[PDB]
């Protein structure tokens, strides 16, 4: 029940790397995973991976494991059940095939069988 | 610095009269409103933004936050004609005289 | 869907409340023998994922500790002797500058019809004029009670514990300022070893700060809020009254003995304190470093001495070996800092007629201590007061600032274990 | 309940000194801070300094530290220990020190909020 | 695991509901100044405990830690799904969202017990 | 209706037996002179309550408001018909007519419980 | 009605010299003595 604002449309060229931000608020940042998902032109949507701000653990698809830098900061607590977090995303071997909109997504629950499910999304960032 | 607007104000009996108070920096909520008449001592109307003092007529009101604060008077009468200071810590405003 | 409420007893949820804490000690005026034995196994349960709101300036443990120590003071002065027959015309002379006196007075004996002309030594701060004629300072205001010379003014570690059904929450944030949401929280049953040190300007024998030196206040922009700065490295202070004093028992009544200062054996010297001018320079440099984070990286930070008040606040007022010192602190706070063996000496005076707190109508005579007094203590905190181009001066007085410097980590909560929540559960017929 | 009674107006030549007393009654003097404000004819209220009567600690405004000294006189009656009477001593009276000096009392018991709820009638000091 | 007293304070309501006997132990024992202040505490601790045991007794939950009742969950109290309560919220969050309606439920849990045994006195009246 | 605390004091025993949780709530909470006189009362209130909860515990009625037992009604205690008790007499009248035999019944309600669970320990001994 | 229940087959170890009832009685009587001398008159003006 909070916002997940992201960075701007930083259009580079192949070969380089791009760092996309995801600043959270309204919810305890360390209580939910941060999924990374992209919808490029040439395919549909593709799941990249999520990272646990509490456990520090990372899980990402084999199609992006050797490309994605996935890190997180530590929350600056606002109230008892609120905080402000930050999640970072990078890609290595960048091409024109990776051109598309990228979003971060807070996990669904804190337990059960749909813990990391991308529930609360951001707004999107246009790549190259 | 404490700045009150307007410095002077033309008023009529029975109107909704209100005066602004601005601050050079973040204050929070501890802003105090005072009424001062010539020859007499000031009178604490409201303290800590919107906590009206006991005995004050219920027509006085207070609102605001950060760097903007208000002093609203609904159904003004012949007793509410004076200069009105707003006080943060030790800096009293210049005031706003009614007539 | 099918959802009926279900009762859960023993859920982790609490409310902010305030109950009457009790004391615990291990093995004095504070009557630490009467507290429950401090448990050798202090259970500290860490509360993972928890974040609690603190406010060391609304904390009630400080308001309870402040009245508990005062209640202990009036309690340990009831069975002691009353020095009201001392309120008599005194014939005082200087002792062979002119600080401690030598007074003689007609005194009641153990027979109600016999007088005696005994003499005693009094400091200047305990007498006022009318051989020259003097009088105890308290006689025109209050009665006086001589402290029982068996109880000790030694700060014994006190542990405040919450009753059953309540709990205390600690704060494991190494950089936790006064207020805000503590990220790392843990629950305790009793506070740590808190020494009830009654001090002034300089927080003595207190607990240090981990990581860097901290500084706290309600509204640091409000100059009427005493700044409670707490060091991370202790600067050592050595104090001593070097006069080899003697105690003289004076039978003032059947079973009533007034303990007087007989005479000085040997040299007459000055009571003073020492701090290392180097360790105090680097400690003032650390304090001055954190003072710019909310005052400006360019504005100057100046240190001056007190600007008025009573002796208990205008000077480093504390206790050493059983006698109450009052140390001039102008030699410590006299430095102006710009945008970018050593020993200091503090001339202390000594007083025996002291009103411990702001108590009106009550005074206490501290009996003299035989021998040569010297005590070694750490100054671990500090109580500043900015002016309002920013200068800071020491001071204090409100003794709850002392307890607040050690009770900032703690907070009292009330456990309410009854929780109602729904599930698809219903009872039979 | 709280009531502050100040002294009469003063007529002093330049360079002289003036004593301003503030009699209090009807509240615990030692638990309420007493401020000192002045107001030149036409100007706004200016703060001179305060004093915490429990021990007498003081703090002044801009420049008043060198010329103003704030003291008090606590009660010693074991039944009437509430009231007190503060004093403001100003040395080196300049002509611009001509103003109406006010004795103020903070409403907060023990704490300080600067919300002055009990004022004296005022003392008009003129330097000419 | 053994988190300890209030260990699952930040855990979900489903995880904490399994560690109830931990907080149940230390609710009555623990995890002349203060002789009258200590006795004042040893009396308060029992009274708070007997009140919580009083409500459990008039709800039919005497001796129960997890107790199912007959009062159906009014969606006006909280219109949250089941899997968004026990696998998401903490017991501290829940006690806030149900702060107002908490007194209504305590009465409904009472007459649902007095009518229940009144029905049982008739069930055994033959 | 909601008569309140002791509301059905003059009502028949059958009517009052439905308003038991009303008087059950205010039995432990409520509907330096007196600091030691108040604490003297806060201790007495708990002791009277725990005695009544002690008898309910040794009769098998712990947690019950209406509790059926095994002791048959001796006609010597009161030779009154059923419909002339619950639809005629008040609970205040009944406590007087059974004033003497009230201590006999409390003992019979005890061994009928200790023999009952002693039989149940044998019922589960296989 | 002083109830004295006999414990058949029971054998208990005693030690009248470690018995705490004596240490409690000893301090109870002394506590009673200092209690019954508080409101009484002080004969200190007799010391003449
Ligand atoms: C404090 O608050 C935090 C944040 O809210 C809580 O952390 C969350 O805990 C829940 C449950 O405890 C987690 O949900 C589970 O997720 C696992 C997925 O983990 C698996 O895959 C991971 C990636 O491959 C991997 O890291 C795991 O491997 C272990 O090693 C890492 C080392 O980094 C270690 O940190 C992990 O903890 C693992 O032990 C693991 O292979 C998922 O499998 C779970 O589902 C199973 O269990 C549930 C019931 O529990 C069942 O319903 C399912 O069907 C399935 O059987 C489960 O969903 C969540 O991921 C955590 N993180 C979040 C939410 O960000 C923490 O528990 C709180 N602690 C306290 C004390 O309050
Ligand atoms: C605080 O003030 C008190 C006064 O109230 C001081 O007490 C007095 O101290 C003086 C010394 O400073 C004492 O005087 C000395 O008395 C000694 C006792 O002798 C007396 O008794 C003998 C009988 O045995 C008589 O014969 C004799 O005449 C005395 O009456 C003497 O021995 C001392 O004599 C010394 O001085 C003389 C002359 O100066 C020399 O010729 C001698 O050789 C010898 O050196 C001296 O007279 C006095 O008795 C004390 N009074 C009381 C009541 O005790 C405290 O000392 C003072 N304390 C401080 C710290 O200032
Ligand atoms: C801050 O804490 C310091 C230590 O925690 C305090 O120092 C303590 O001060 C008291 C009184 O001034 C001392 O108590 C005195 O002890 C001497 C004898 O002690 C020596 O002998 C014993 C043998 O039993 C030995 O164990 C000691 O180590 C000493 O060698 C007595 O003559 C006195 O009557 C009195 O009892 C403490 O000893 C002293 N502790 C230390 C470690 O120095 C200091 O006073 C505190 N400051 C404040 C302001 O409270
Ligand atoms: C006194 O301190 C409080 C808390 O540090 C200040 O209140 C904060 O003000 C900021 C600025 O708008 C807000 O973002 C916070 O939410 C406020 N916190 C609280 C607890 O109120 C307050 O402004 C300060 N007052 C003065 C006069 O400096
Ligand atoms: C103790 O010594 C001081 C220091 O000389 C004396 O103080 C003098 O007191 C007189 C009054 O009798 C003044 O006129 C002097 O100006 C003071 N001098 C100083 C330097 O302060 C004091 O009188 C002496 N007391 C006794 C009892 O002898
Ligand atoms: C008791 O006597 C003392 C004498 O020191 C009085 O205190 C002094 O009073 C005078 C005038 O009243 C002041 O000039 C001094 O500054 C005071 N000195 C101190 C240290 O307070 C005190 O007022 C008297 N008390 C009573 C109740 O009469
Ligand atoms: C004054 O200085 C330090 C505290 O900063 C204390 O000495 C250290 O105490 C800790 C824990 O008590 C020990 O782990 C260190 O080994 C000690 N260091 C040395 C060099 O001895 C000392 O006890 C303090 N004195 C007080 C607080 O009275
Ligand atoms: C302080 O003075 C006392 C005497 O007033 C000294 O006590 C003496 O100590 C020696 C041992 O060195 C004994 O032989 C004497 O009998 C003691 N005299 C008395 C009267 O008890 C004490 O040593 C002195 N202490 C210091 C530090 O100077
Ligand atoms: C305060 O006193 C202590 C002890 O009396 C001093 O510590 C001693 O310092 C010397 C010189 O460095 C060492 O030789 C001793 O071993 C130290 N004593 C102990 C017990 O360790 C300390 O230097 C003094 N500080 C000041 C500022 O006076
Ligand atoms: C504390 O010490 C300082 C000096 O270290 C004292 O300062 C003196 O102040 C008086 C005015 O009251 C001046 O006349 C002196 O010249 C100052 N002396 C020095 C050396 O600067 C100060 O008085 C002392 N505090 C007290 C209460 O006496
Ligand atoms: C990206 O991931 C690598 C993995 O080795 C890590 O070393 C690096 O620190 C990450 N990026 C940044 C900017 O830290
Ligand atoms: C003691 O009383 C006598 C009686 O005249 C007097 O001469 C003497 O000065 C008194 N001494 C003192 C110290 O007051
Ligand atoms: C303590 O830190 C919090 C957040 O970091 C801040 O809001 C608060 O103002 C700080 N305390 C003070 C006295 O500035
Ligand atoms: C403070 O210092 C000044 C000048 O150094 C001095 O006149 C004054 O007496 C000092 N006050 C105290 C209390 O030390
Ligand atoms: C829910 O509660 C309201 C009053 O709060 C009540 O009027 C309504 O009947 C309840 N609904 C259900 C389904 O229990
Ligand atoms: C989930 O919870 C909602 C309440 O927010 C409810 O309306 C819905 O029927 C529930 N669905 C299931 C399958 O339980
Ligand atoms: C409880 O009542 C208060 C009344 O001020 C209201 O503000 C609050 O929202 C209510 N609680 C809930 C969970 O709606
Ligand atoms: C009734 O009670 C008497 C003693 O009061 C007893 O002797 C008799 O057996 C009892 N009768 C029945 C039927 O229980
Ligand atoms: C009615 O009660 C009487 C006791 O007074 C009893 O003898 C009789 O058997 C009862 N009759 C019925 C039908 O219950
Ligand atoms: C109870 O015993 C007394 C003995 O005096 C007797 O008078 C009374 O009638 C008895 N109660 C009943 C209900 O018979």
């Amino acid at each position: 029940q909070g916002q997940l604002v992201q960075s701007g449309a930083t259009t580079t060229k192949p070969g380089s790397s791009v760092k996309i931000s995801c600043k959270t608020s309204g919810y305890r940042f360390n209580f939910y995973h941060i999924n990374w998902i992209r919808q490029t032109a040439g395919r549909g949507p593709e799941w990249m991976g999520w990272i646990s701000p509490y456990s520090g653990d990372k899980n990402l698809a084999p199609a992006f494991q050797d490309r994605v830098n996935m890190t997180t900061d530590t929350e600056v607590p606002v109230t008892s059940f609120t905080s402000t977090g930050a999640a970072y995303m990078e890609i290595r071997n960048l091409t024109s095939d990776d051109t598309g909109t990228y979003f971060c997504a807070k996990g669904l629950l804190r337990d059960g069988s749909s813990t990391w499910l991308p529930y609360l999304w951001g707004q999107g960032t246009l790549l190259t | 610095h404490v700045t009150q607007s307007p410095s002077s104000l033309s008023v009529s009996i029975g109107d909704r009269v209100t005066i602004n108070c601005q601050t050079s920096q973040g204050v929070g909520s501890d802003l105090h409103w005072y009424q001062h008449k010539p020859g007499r001592a000031p009178k604490l109307l409201i303290h800590h933004t919107s906590s009206v003092e006991d005995g004050v007529p219920s027509r006085f009101s207070g609102s605001g936050f950060h760097t903007s604060f208000n002093l609203t008077i609904s159904d003004l009468q012949a007793d509410d004609i004076a200069t009105y200071y707003c006080q943060v810590l030790q800096f009293f405003g210049r005031g706003s005289r009614l007539h | 869907e099918n959802l009926w409420v279900t009762v859960y007893y023993g859920v982790p949820v609490w409310k902010d409340a305030e109950t009457t804490l009790f004391c615990a000690s291990d093995a004095n005026v504070w009557a630490t023998h009467a507290c429950v034995p401090t448990d050798p196994n202090p259970q500290e349960i860490h509360l993972e994922n928890v974040t609690e709101e603190f406010n060391m300036w609304k904390n009630n443990m400080v308001e309870q500790m402040h009245t508990d120590i005062i209640s202990l003071w009036d309690q340990s002065l009831k069975p002691c002797v009353k020095l009201t027959p001392l309120c008599v015309t005194l014939q005082c002379t200087n002792v062979t500058r002119g600080e401690l006196k030598n007074c003689s007075f007609n005194m009641t004996t153990e027979l109600r019809d016999k007088k005696q002309k005994v003499y005693s030594l009094f400091y200047r701060l305990d007498v006022v004029q009318i051989n020259k004629e003097y009088r105890l300072i308290n006689c025109n205001t209050s009665a006086i009670t001589q402290a029982c010379p068996k109880v000790s003014f030694e700060p014994i570690p006190i542990h405040y514990c919450a009753p059953a059904g309540f709990a205390i929450l600690k704060c494991k944030d190494k950089k936790f300022n006064g207020t805000g949401p503590c990220p790392s929280v843990s629950t305790v049953q009793c506070t740590h070893g808190i020494k009830p040190v009654v001090s002034t300007q300089l927080l003595l024998n207190g607990s240090l700060a981990e990581e860097e030196v901290m500084i706290r206040s309600e509204n640091i922009t409000n100059n009427a809020k005493n700044i409670l700065v707490q060091f991370n490295t202790p600067v050592q202070i050595n104090c001593t009254r070097p006069n080899n004093n003697t105690r003289k028992s004076i039978r003032i009544g059947p079973g009533q003995a007034f303990y007087a200062t007989g005479d000085i054996i040997g040299d007459i010297r000055q009571a003073h304190c020492n701090v290392s001018k180097a360790t105090w320079n680097e400690t003032l440099g650390k304090v001055v470093k954190q003072l710019r984070k909310h005052f400006g990286n360019n504005t100057i930070i100046r240190f001056a001495n007190s600007s008025g008040g009573d002796l208990e606040v205008t000077t480093h007022s504390f206790n050493c070996g059983g006698e109450f010192f009052y140390c001039n602190t102008s030699g410590l706070f006299n430095s102006t800092w710009i945008s970018n063996n050593d020993s200091i000496t503090l001339p202390c005076r000594i007083k025996q007629i002291i009103n411990m707190w702001q108590r009106i109508g009550q005074a206490m005579y501290a009996p003299p201590i035989q021998g040569v007094i010297r005590c070694v203590s750490n100054i671990t905190g500090l109580i500043l007061t900015r002016d309002g181009t920013e200068t800071f001066r020491p001071g204090g007085g409100d003794m709850r600032d002392n307890w607040r410097s050690e009770l900032y980590k703690y907070k009292v909560v009330k456990i309410e274990p009854l929780g109602v929540a729904p599930t698809r559960c219903k009872r039979r017929v | 309940r709280a009531h502050l009674v100040q002294s009469g107006t003063a007529m002093k030549k330049p360079g002289a000194s003036v004593r301003v007393s503030c009699q209090t009654s009807g509240y615990t003097f030692t638990a309420h801070i007493l401020f000192w404000f002045r107001q030149a004819p036409g100007r706004g209220l200016e703060w001179v300094g305060w004093i915490k009567p429990q021990y007498g600690a003081v703090n002044f405004g801009g420049g008043f530290r060198d010329r103003v000294t704030l003291t008090r006189q606590l009660s010693q009656d074991p039944d009437d220990p509430d009231w007190g009477i503060a004093y403001m001593d100003i040395r080196g009276l300049k002509p611009d020190d001509t103003a109406v000096y006010y004795c103020a009392r903070d409403r907060s018991y023990g704490d300080s909020s600067w919300a002055l709820d009990a004022w004296g009638q005022g003392t008009t000091v003129v330097v000419s | 695991v053994f988190l300890g007293f209030l260990g699952a304070a930040g855990s979900t309501m489903g995880a904490a509901s399994m560690t109830l006997t931990v907080q149940a132990r230390n609710l009555l024992s623990g995890i002349t100044v203060w002789g009258i202040k200590q006795l004042q505490a040893r009396v308060l601790a029992v009274e708070r405990y007997l009140r919580d045991q009083q409500l459990l007794g008039i709800w039919g939950c005497s001796g129960k830690l997890i107790c199912c009742t007959n009062v159906p969950w009014n969606s006006s109290w909280s219109n949250r799904n089941l899997s968004e309560i026990w696998d998401n919220m903490t017991w501290l969050q829940w006690d806030k969202e149900i702060s107002n309606y908490t007194q209504i439920i305590y009465g409904l849990l009472e007459e649902s017990q007095n009518q229940q045994e009144k029905n049982e006195q008739d069930l055994l009246a033959l």
